[PDB]
């Protein structure tokens, strides 16, 4: 059986971790935890009864109950093959243009516009002398900032 | 803020292990930084959604993996 379990946005990865080692440690049957993108501020708990997932969330900071019902392995099998991967641009962050004239050339995102959906990039190549601004999904993640 | 970026996890570009290694311990193929998405499978002969996944071997996993 398959449970969708409700946990604080952003922190389904770190849920779907502590509850790893929690099931291991007291050998409850839970089988496999999801923490799809696709479903944020939700985690997938595989266990043999319901029972067994109430167990595991019991006293679990930032779990907000299981959803009623069960969700079926059809609901699980797009989850397995996710689209668009849409990258999380950040001041600090090392880019790479994707396509046309700059294609391949790198820069530092100097500054976000959120509202716009746009990144400003100051380039390594000094050829030109003045920061650009592209559409984010011009643009690729080749190193993190560093903080 | 401290986001720690390089502190994360790589991911096996053939089976998506999740690992600190430069190369996957299961497999020997280069990880990327570039993943999505979580599938902890933790009994895989009884996980259906490890059957699904293709997965064999308990761990970690990314979804998806590119590079
Ligand atoms: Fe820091
Ligand atoms: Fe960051
Ligand atoms: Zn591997």
């Amino acid at each position: 059986m398959i449970f969708a379990v409700r946990t604080m946005v952003g922190q389904e990865k770190n849920i779907a971790g502590l509850m790893a080692s929690r099931a291991e440690k007291e050998q409850l049957d839970v089988y496999s935890i999801l923490a799809s993108e696709s479903l944020k501020g939700y985690v997938l708990v595989e266990a043999e009864t319901k029972g067994d997932v109430e167990e595991l969330i019991k006293g679990m900071p930032r779990v907000r109950g299981i959803v009623p019902g069960t969700i079926a392995i059809e609901e699980i099998e797009p989850l397995l093959t996710p689209k668009k991967i849409i990258e999380n641009i950040e001041k600090g962050d090392v880019v790479e243009i994707i396509a046309g004239p700059f294609k391949g050339e790198r820069a530092k995102v100097i500054r976000v516009d959120k509202h716009k959906e746009e990144v400003t990039l100051e380039l390594e190549n000094a050829a030109v002398p003045i920061p650009i601004t592209l559409p984010v999904e011009g643009v690729k993640i080749v190193s993190k900032h560093k903080d | 803020h401290h986001h720690h970026h390089s502190q994360d996890p790589r991911a096996c570009l053939k089976c998506k292990y999740l690992t600190n290694d430069e190369i996957c311990p299961i497999c020997h193929s280069p990880t990327s930084e570039n993943w999505i998405g979580l599938l902890i499978v933790i009994n895989p002969e009884k996980s259906e959604i490890a059957k699904k996944a293709g997965i064999d071997i308990k761990g970690k996993y990314a979804l998806s993996v590119k590079e």
